């Protein structure tokens, strides 16, 4: 029976982790996002700056 | 020998030149900006750097 258990929750919490996989994908996309703005951001800045 | 009638015509040109070098950087501008109207520092930013 404890095997069983172990079993259970050891395949359940694989499946659980590949959803923080997921999570963690997702957050890198927006994060991607955002780093090509602020890539954008930096050379109009390096534009703005002459006389 | 040039006559004073010389001279005032010679006035007439040189202060017809001075006019106009006087326009010609009094308003002239590469993008709305005056090179020659007033003394100023032009910065270039000419690198990622600050």
């Amino acid at each position: 029976n404890r095997f069983t258990a172990n079993i259970k929750g050891l395949t359940q919490a694989s499946r659980n982790a590949n959803d923080g996989i997921s999570i963690a994908q997702t957050t890198e996309g927006a994060l991607n996002e955002i780093n090509n703005n602020l890539q954008r951001v930096r050379e109009l800045a390096v534009q703005s700056a002459n006389s | 020998t040039n006559s004073q009638s010389d001279l005032d015509s010679i006035q007439a040109e040189i202060t017809q030149r001075l006019n106009e070098i006087d326009r010609v950087s009094g308003q002239t501008q590469f993008n709305g900006v005056k090179v020659l109207a007033q003394d100023n520092t032009l910065t270039i930013q000419v690198g990622a750097n600050d």
